[PDB]
């Protein structure tokens, strides 16, 4: 019943695709400057 | 003025007030009255029949 | 530019494409368009629904019988109620299409995209750079259909109720809420009636305006490259002197009429139905004069004697 | 001066945006509307049990708080029936009294109180942009929140319990023993489907399920405000939001849009923390009560049955479409299969059926306006005109924070600079 | 009677603060 | 119909994510007001 | 109904649930006091 | 037992009526809050005390 | 069971209307483009 | 100089109300037809042409109030105060109904007044005269629905009733008896309102969420002069955010603004077109086809067909007390139901 998963090889998608496409992000993420700004929102990208 | 209508207001609301506690709304404008909806000979709604010989009709009607 | 995630984000959200995709346009366009398809295919050649639940099917389809005024996707049925039925949860197509699955296949997916429509005009406003609250107007007439497909749905308990998506279906609905809702009588329905009135009286009021004081530089509208007649019309102290306040207005009056008749058909359907004033008036001897209220009342018997089709 | 338009550029009608970037007066505003607030709740709790007709019930007279408390346990005995209005009394007279020291606090944070508070408290000072002080209040009202759902929990399981109304042979105030602490339960409570036969979270059956929950939801929020307190918010996150005043407003404003369907949706739907005793049946409660009672008619002195979906046994008729509800009166005449007919014809109890006379009398769809239905649209039109604020002031927050939200720069706008599509 | 003369008071109050303020010229 | 249903999550899990995902790779600075 | 004692503040119990309006129309009053500065 | 109750409690609404109007009044206003400070003190106290003798005296009701 | 000459009223109504804006179109753009 | 030349510079001069030569025709029949709506909704009654109560004096709220139109016996009477059917008697004539035709008919000469108006005070100012052409689309209306859809029909009786609830059972008479959704001339209607009323709200917003930053206040109301001769709000923005949100978007103003004008005219036209159509029982009512289809298949049903089943329950419902004077009585059997079929 949970996310409507009667077959665990639905949580294959659900899992996989999610990471994968963070991976993509994770890539973005790093070539960033992390560190922190105060302001309202951060114009470093 | 001010004080002029301090005196014609409040005379011309009692006089509209009047003109429905006297009874004369419905003398003038033939609104029936909630007792005088249905006469005894008469138990159904009253309309017109026709139209050149209205003013008799309702005055046949309203007669009771 | 440094990461390929960077690049998909760039083209996501570039305002050079013809038209802007956006992040909202990432799940707005698949929804619209499966929707749109579904549509389209059941419109043609949808077999018949049985919306009532008792095996009499009602057909919408145009290969069926029925033409564009008549045609419409029948809502789902009544023993689906409010369950979730997608494809995957009916034993066969045929089950599937016999139930009006399609219907919700196209109401949800309808949502979707609407909703994705709106953060994508924020998204393309904050993009332009331009003040966001377009949204904020369009929010009304998706406010409308959420309540008209998926709120009275929720509080009748079934999507049999919902709005069907045709002509005539969207009359019967209309009739059928006038008769078991009395929703002429309710304030909320005639606040989104005057909004609308006000709203074409002002579109036209303020297209006559403008064309009438239009300074000759000349058809007339080649004369643009890309008060006091109104102030003399009524009482002087009646006029919109700042431009920017008569568009706010314009752009105010309809849409708080549309979010009142919206939050009107929500209301009612959790059974917060209109003013009722049959037998109003009566005599003194007991007898119910009717009024102007109580021949409404007698339409909407009339019409809600003919929609049981049961007991 | 800061309180006109010349030295602030807001009008009057948008004049508590003055009250974002100075703190002592927000605060003060902020404690005086939760004064408003509690001196509505003792108020209208006084108002209702100065109302109270001890022989109608409680959704009979048009009360909405009242059956709040009797949910608790207080005033009330078993099958619903209330004992005596003093509990209830006395809860009105607590909130309507703790308004006026709350009125006191915002008026005076308000009117006489600095206007900034960073100056001169730089323990309670803010700027909407130091993330760390802001998460840390946010910790500090989490853990307040926690204690506040730990505080049910034990007036659930010590002080008196809580009114159950699956307690055999009607509802009881019952001690909750053995709450459900099974993270199972709770996660599948989360994560069920919300369309007809799931329910998500409204369809929350039991009292132990509730208990439990409300213990997982305390210690999760005393835990995570512990973690905002002593942590930062993470590169990600600094990233993605938007950190000023406005934009915390708008988030807030989803989250509780959200809650006040959740809230509609629980008084439509759920008989469990809403009992039937106090707030009416609910719609579906309604129709099958009267089928039921037809049943019932039918049986003494078959006609009233069907096959469900999914093959079950249910009740016939324009009801068919309710079958998925589950009452107290009904439950015992249910069995595997569905509803038994033998069952019904001999193990049914006169209390039952009074139930379902009384329920089909008075019916929020229609078989009088059900508290039920007041509650469910009220809740629902504010949370959808808070949807309305949330997407307001979300867009103005984005708006300011970029610097185009009092129009666009004629010496660059950005189009020009765009090549034409 | 008791009905409106309490809310009679209860609509004053409010107002009375704010002419006792004008009055003496505070911070209106 | 678990063919269909694997597909159909597979489809929205993925727009799902890229949605989530861009409105997480710093949105905000993607106005023509940046510096 | 009303504890028997208190029974007597009734009509004060059965203005005070409206109060909350007046507080925000008082906040209109200030706001006119003012000259909607 | 009960009109003692009755007319405490019918202070206790004038002292809050009282304070309603005053407190704000003295607090915004400039002049006050100097010569009567100690007035809003006195005020409060009483209002306090009122309502404990108003929670002890409903027992015995 | 439907008409017959509503055939002939339904593609003519649609085809002299359109046929015309078309015309009336290509003969500006024909006279834009000699212009030019 | 000339009566005329003097009457016409005193009729012109600028007071607060401009009146006008329009105004001889406009004021008079405007506040008569006013005052006798007012007249009707609080002191005359409806029983002896509606069998109804309508007035304040009787019981009736703003809503439930209304002049009622004239009894079936009257035909289509101008029910002259002076006329054959009242003969002075102002208690008759208020009985017959005579207030609906002295408001119904001194209101048509009142917007035909308010018309004069417009074109007069657009010809002092200088500008074209598009207002009194965008009047001519409530013009329409009302000489459609209440003039000519009762002269069509048997009397002044089926024409609308000024009031409320009357207008609400108005509504529903002409769904019952003439299936007026169905209708194409009013399905143009419709579109015409609702998206007059779209053009609207998105015009408005558009210009709002465009307006150049012209002042450095927040509230950006006092940014506006009066005499500006510069745009308020950016045409480039405006055009460039719906070209790339909805596909296509307005570039001249002009054209925008005379759209703006047009969709709601065109609109209410075309409901006048099908009111007028309505006027003669002319009706879209049904489709010969599916009435043949469901005829030889009790198994075939649509929309429409279950519309048509509403209509006629409508009619049979509401023919014995929406039409009193045809002494309809249908008995139990023949009225149709749900279950009946
Ligand atoms: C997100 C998707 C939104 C649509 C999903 C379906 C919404 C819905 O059908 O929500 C209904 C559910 C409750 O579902 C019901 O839950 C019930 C639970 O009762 C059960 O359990 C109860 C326990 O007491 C009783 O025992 C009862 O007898 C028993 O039947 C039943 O299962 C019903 O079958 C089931 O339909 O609410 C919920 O889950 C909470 C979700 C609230 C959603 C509110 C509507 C969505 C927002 C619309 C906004 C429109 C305006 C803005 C436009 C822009
Ligand atoms: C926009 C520009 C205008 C701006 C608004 C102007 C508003 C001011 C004017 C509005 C009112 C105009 C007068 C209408 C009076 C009328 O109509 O009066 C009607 C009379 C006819 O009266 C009717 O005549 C009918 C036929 O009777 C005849 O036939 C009967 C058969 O049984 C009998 O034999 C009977 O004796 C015999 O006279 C019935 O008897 C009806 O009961 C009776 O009411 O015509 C007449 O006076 C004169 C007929 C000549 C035509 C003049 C009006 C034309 C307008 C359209 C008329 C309707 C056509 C269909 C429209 C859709
Ligand atoms: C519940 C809602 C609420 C709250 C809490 C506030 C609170 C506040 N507003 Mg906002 N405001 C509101 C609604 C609200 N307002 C609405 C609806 C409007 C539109 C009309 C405004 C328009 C507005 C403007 C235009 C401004 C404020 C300002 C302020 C602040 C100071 C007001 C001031 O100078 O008082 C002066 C008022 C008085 C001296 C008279 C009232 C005296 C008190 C408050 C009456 C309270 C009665 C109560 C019973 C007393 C209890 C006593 C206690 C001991 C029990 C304050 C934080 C101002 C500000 O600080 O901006 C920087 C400002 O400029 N507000
Ligand atoms: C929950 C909201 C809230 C918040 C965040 C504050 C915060 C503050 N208040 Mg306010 N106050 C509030 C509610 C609130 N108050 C209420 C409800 C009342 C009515 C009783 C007051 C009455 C009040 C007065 C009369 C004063 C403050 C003062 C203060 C400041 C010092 C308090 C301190 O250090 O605590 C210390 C800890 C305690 C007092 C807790 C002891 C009891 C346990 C601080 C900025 C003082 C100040 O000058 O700042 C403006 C001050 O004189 N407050
Ligand atoms: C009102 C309460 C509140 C608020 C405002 C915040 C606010 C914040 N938290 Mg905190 N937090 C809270 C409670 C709260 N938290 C509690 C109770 C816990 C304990 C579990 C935590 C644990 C926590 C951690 C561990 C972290 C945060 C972080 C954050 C920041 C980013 C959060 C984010 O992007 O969400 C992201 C939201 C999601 C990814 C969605 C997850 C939804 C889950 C799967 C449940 C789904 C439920 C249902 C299926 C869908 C919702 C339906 C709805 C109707 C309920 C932000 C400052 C992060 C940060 O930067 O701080 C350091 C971080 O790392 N929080
Ligand atoms: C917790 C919720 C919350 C909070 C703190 C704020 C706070 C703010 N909002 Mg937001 N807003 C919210 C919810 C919220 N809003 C919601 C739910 C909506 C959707 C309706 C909006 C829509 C909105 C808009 C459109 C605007 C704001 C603005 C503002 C700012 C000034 C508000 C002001 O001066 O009020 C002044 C108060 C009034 C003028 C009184 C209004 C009275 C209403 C119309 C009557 C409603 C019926 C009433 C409740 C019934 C009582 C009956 C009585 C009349 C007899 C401030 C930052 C304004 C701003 O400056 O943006 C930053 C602005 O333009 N908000
Ligand atoms: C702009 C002014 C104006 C206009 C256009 C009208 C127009 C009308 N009125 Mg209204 N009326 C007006 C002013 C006006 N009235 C005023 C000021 C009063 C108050 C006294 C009334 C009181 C009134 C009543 C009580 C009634 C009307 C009625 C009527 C209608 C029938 C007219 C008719 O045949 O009369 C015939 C008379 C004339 C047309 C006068 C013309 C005089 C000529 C042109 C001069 C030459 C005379 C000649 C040489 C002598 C032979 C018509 C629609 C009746 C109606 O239809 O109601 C249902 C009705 O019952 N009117
Ligand atoms: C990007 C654009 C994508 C466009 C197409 C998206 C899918 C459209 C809907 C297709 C559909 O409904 O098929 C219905 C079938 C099942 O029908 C069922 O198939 C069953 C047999 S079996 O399961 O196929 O072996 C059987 O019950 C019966 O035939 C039938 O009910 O679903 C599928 O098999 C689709 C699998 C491949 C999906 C590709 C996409
Ligand atoms: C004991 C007893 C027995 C039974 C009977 C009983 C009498 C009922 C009971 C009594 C109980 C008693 C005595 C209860 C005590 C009740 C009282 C006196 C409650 C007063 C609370 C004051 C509030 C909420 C004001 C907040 C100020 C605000 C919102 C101002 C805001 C403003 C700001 C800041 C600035 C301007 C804008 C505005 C909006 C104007
Ligand atoms: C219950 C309770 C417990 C026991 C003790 C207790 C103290 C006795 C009591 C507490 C009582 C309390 C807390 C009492 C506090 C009561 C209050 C705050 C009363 C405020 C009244 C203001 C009104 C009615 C303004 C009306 C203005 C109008 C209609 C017009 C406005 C207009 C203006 C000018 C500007 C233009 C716009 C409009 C809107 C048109
Ligand atoms: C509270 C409320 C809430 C919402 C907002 C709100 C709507 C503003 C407000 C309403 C307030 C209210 C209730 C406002 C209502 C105000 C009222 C009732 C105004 C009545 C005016 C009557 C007139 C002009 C009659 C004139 C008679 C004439 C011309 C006679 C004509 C004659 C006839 C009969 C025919 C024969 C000839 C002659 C002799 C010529
Ligand atoms: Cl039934
Ligand atoms: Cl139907
Ligand atoms: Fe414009
Ligand atoms: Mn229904
Ligand atoms: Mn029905």
């Amino acid at each position: 019943e949970a996310l409507g998963v009667d077959d665990g090889r639905l949580l294959v998608p659900l899992v996989l695709i999610p990471v994968f496409v963070a991976l993509l992000y994770g890539n973005f993420a790093s070539t960033q400057d992390n560190e922190d700004f105060f302001d309202t929102y951060d114009q470093r990208r | 003025y001010w004080i002029i209508h301090s005196i014609t207001i409040p005379a011309l609301f009692v006089a509209g007030w009047l003109f429905v506690s006297t009874g004369l709304a419905y003398d003038i404008f033939g609104t029936p009255r909630p007792n005088e909806y249905f006469t005894q000979e008469r138990q159904q709604v009253p309309l017109v029949n026709d139209r050149f010989s209205a003013k008799q009709e309702l005055e046949d009607l309203t007669k009771g | 530019s440094a990461s390929l995630w960077e690049r998909f984000c760039s083209w996501i959200t570039s305002t050079e494409n013809r038209l802007y995709i956006g992040w909202f346009g990432v799940l707005m366009i698949p929804t619209l368009l499966t929707a749109t398809t579904v549509y389209i295919i059941a419109f043609i050649a949808a077999p018949p629904v049985d919306i009532d639940g008792i095996r009499e099917p009602v057909a919408g389809s145009l290969l069926y019988g029925n033409n564009i005024i008549s045609g419409a996707v029948i809502p789902s049925s009544a023993s689906i109620g409010i369950h979730f039925y997608p494809i995957w949860e009916a034993a066969s197509l045929d089950e599937w299409l016999y139930n009006g699955g399609p219907y919700q296949l196209i109401v949800d997916h309808f949502l979707l995209g609407v909703c994705g429509w709106i953060g994508r005009e924020w998204e393309f406003s904050y993009r332009l750079g331009m003040r966001p609250w377009i949204s904020v107007a369009f929010t009304a007439p998706v406010a409308a259909a959420s309540a008209v497909f998926l709120v009275y749905p929720i509080g009748q308990g079934s999507f049999s109720d919902g709005m069907p998506l045709g002509i005539s279906g969207t009359f019967n609905f209309m009739l059928v809420f006038q008769a078991e809702h009395n929703i002429l009588m309710h304030p909320f329905h005639q606040l989104g009636v005057a909004g609308v009135f006000g709203g074409s009286l002002f579109s036209a009021m303020h297209g006559s305006l403008v064309t009438s004081s239009l300074i000759r530089e000349t058809s007339a509208n080649y004369g643009y490259k890309f008060h006091g007649y109104f102030g003399r019309l009524i009482f002087q102290y009646a006029s919109f002197n700042n431009s920017r306040a008569l568009h706010f207005f314009l752009g105010l009056w309809p849409v708080v009429g549309i979010w009142f008749t919206a939050l009107g058909i929500m209301t009612m359907a959790f059974n917060l139905n209109g003013f009722n004033f049959n037998q109003s008036v009566v005599d003194s001897q007991g007898r119910v004069i009717n009024t102007w209220a109580d021949i409404l009342n007698r339409a909407n018997l009339g019409m809600e004697v003919m929609h049981e089709r049961n007991a | 001066a800061g309180r006109d338009i010349e030295s602030t550029g807001f009008a009057w009608w948008s004049g508590n945006s003055r009250l974002i970037n100075v703190s002592g007066k927000l605060l003060g505003a902020h404690v005086a509307h939760a004064g408003l607030m509690v001196f509505w709740c003792g108020a209208m709790t006084l108002f209702e049990v100065a109302h109270y007709i001890p022989e109608k019930p409680l959704y009979e007279q048009g009360l909405i708080l009242l059956p709040h408390l009797a949910s608790l346990g207080w005033g009330v005995g078993p099958g619903g029936e209330i004992v005596d209005i003093y509990p209830y009394f006395v809860v009105g007279i607590l909130h309507i009294i703790s308004s006026a020291v709350l009125g006191f606090g915002g008026v005076y944070h308000s009117l006489i109180g600095p206007d900034t508070l960073e100056e001169s408290f730089p323990a309670f000072g803010y700027d909407w942009r130091d993330k760390n002080k802001i998460t840390t209040i946010l910790g500090i009202h989490l853990v307040i929140l926690g204690f506040g759902a730990l505080l049910l929990v034990v007036k659930a399981m010590y002080l008196g319990g809580l009114y159950d109304t699956w307690a055999p042979g009607g509802g009881d105030v019952r001690i909750i023993d053995n709450p459900t602490l099974n993270p199972a339960v709770i996660i599948g409570y989360v994560l069920k489907s919300p369309w007809g036969g799931d329910g998500w979270i409204c369809s929350v059956n039991n009292m132990e399920d509730i208990v439990g929950g409300h213990i997982w939801i305390g210690f999760t929020c005393i835990a995570g405000g512990f973690w905002h307190i002593l942590t930062k918010p993470f590169a990600w996150a600094r990233r993605a939001y938007v950190w000023s005043g406005e934009a915390y407003l708008s988030y807030s404003l989803v989250a509780v849009s959200l809650m006040g369907f959740i809230a509609s949706q629980y008084s439509w739907y759920n008989n469990t923390a809403y009992p039937s005793e106090f707030y009416g049946p609910t719609g579906p409660e309604a129709s099958q009560s009267q089928a039921f009672t037809f049943l019932v008619r039918d049986q003494r002195l078959g006609k009233y049955l069907m096959r469900s979906p999914s093959g079950e046994i249910i009740l016939g008729g324009e009801t068919q479409r309710f079958w998925d509800l589950r009452a107290p009166w009904i439950e015992p005449l249910r069995g595997p299969n569905g509803l038994d007919l033998n069952k019904i014809k001999n193990d049914i109890q006169p209390w039952q059926e009074r139930r379902a006379a009384e329920y089909m009398t008075h019916a929020p769809l229609g078989s009088f306006v059900s508290p039920r239905s007041w509650l469910t649209c009220a809740h629902f039109l504010l949370g959808f005109v808070f949807y309305i604020g949330h997407l307001w002031h979300a867009g103005r927050a984005r708006a300011a924070a970029a610097g185009f939200e009092k129009g666009i720069n004629r010496e660059n706008e950005p189009v020009l600079s765009l090549r034409p599509i | 009677v008791a009905q409106l003369i309490s809310l009679f008071l209860i609509l004053t109050s409010g107002p009375a603060i704010i002419v006792l303020i004008a009055l003496r010229r505070g911070n209106l | 119909m678990f063919t269909l249903k694997i597909v159909v999550y597979t489809t929205v899990t993925l727009f799902v994510s890229l949605f989530t995902f861009g409105f997480l790779s710093n949105d905000a600075s993607r106005n023509p007001n940046r510096k | 109904k009303l504890p028997e004692a208190y029974a007597v503040f009734k009509p004060i119990i059965d203005v005070a649930p409206v109060i909350p309006v007046f507080f925000l129309l008082l906040a209109f009053v200030w706001q006119a006091a003012v000259g909607f500065r | 037992m009960v009109a003692i109750l009755q007319l405490l409690v019918s202070m206790l609404i004038l002292l809050s009526f009282a304070l309603v109007v005053s407190v704000p009044v003295i607090l915004v206003s400039p002049g006050e809050w100097e010569k009567s400070k100690g007035l809003v003190y006195t005020g409060a106290g009483l209002w306090f005390g009122l309502v404990i003798m108003t929670a002890a005296f409903n027992s015995f009701v | 069971n439907v008409s017959v000459a509503a055939y002939l009223a339904v593609l003519l109504g649609t085809f002299v209307p359109v046929v015309f804006l078309i015309t009336l179109f290509i003969q500006s753009e024909a006279r834009k483009a000699a212009e030019s | 100089r000339g009566w005329f030349d003097l009457a016409d510079d005193w009729l012109k001069r600028d007071r607060f109300v401009f009146v006008g030569w329009s105004g001889l025709l406009l004021f008079p029949t405007s506040y008569l037809s006013i005052g006798g709506w007012f007249t009707g909704t609080t002191f005359v009654t409806s029983w002896y042409t509606h069998g109804l109560a309508s007035s304040y004096l009787e019981g009736c709220n703003f809503f439930t109030a209304a002049v009622s139109t004239p009894a079936n016996s009257m035909g289509h009477s101008l029910l002259l105060l002076w006329g054959p059917e009242a003969q002075g008697d102002f208690t008759r004539w208020c009985q017959i109904g005579g207030l609906w035709a002295f408001c119904a008919l001194h209101g048509s000469f009142g917007l035909i007044g308010f018309c004069l108006r417009q074109f007069e005070i657009a010809r002092l100012v200088g500008i074209r005269p598009y207002n009194a052409i965008a009047f001519s689309g409530p013009i329409a209306i009302f000489v459609s629905v209440f003039l000519m859809y009762p002269l069509g029909q048997a009397s002044w009786f089926f024409a609308p009733s000024l009031g409320v609830a009357a207008i609400f059972r108005f509504l529903l008479f002409i769904q019952g008896f003439h299936n007026f959704t169905l209708n194409p001339f009013h399905m143009m209607g419709v579109a015409g309102i609702l998206g007059a009323a779209l053009l609207c709200a998105i015009h408005g917003a558009t210009v709002q969420n465009t307006i150049f930053e012209d002042g450095d206040a927040a509230n950006t109301f006092r940014a506006f002069t009066p005499t500006q001769a510069e745009e308020t709000y950016s045409m480039v923005t405006a055009n460039r955010f719906w070209s790339q949100i909805f596909g296509v978007a307005f570039s001249n103003k002009r054209w925008l603004h005379f759209f703006m004008l047009f969709v709601p005219l065109a609109g209410l036209w075309t409901s006048a077109i099908g009111i007028v159509g309505l006027a003669l029982n002319l009706r879209a009512y049904d489709f010969v086809s599916q009435e043949l289809r469901a005829a030889e298949d009790p198994e075939f049903e649509t929309f429409y067909t279950k519309n048509i089943l509403l209509n006629e329950g409508i009619r049979s419902w509401m023919a014995a007390q929406d039409q009193p004077h045809e002494n309809f009585i249908f008995p139990e059997e023949v009225l149709p139901r749900g279950n009946a079929l």
